[PDB]
């Protein structure tokens, strides 16, 4: 096993798990963090945001 | 002149040390041109700033 001052390339994986909407619930989105209510919504982003 | 935005193509881990560059182009050659590698060459035209 290789650690060096290089960016990490081998990794997890990572478990996703189940969506849940309208309740107030603590979300973890890819790293982001936070707490709210979920709603979908009609606003389009770019693909890359 | 006029205006516009960049957006992000790629991102590589790639944690090497830069301090040059170089600019890889094409040479036409046929049978206009003598087509010996030193000299035997057409550019064309093309530019790059």
């Amino acid at each position: 096993f290789e650690l060096l001052h290089a960016p990490a390339t081998v990794c997890g994986p990572k478990k996703s798990t189940n969506l849940v909407k309208n309740k107030c619930v603590n979300f973890n989105f890819n790293g982001l963090t936070g707490t709210g209510v979920l709603t979908e919504s009609n606003k389009k982003f770019l693909p890359f945001q | 002149q006029g205006f516009s935005a960049l957006e992000p193509l790629v991102d590589l881990p790639i944690g090497i040390n830069i301090t040059r560059f170089q600019t890889l182009l094409a040479l036409h050659r046929s049978y206009l041109t003598p087509g010996d590698s030193s000299s035997g060459w057409t550019a064309g035209a093309a530019a790059y700033y």
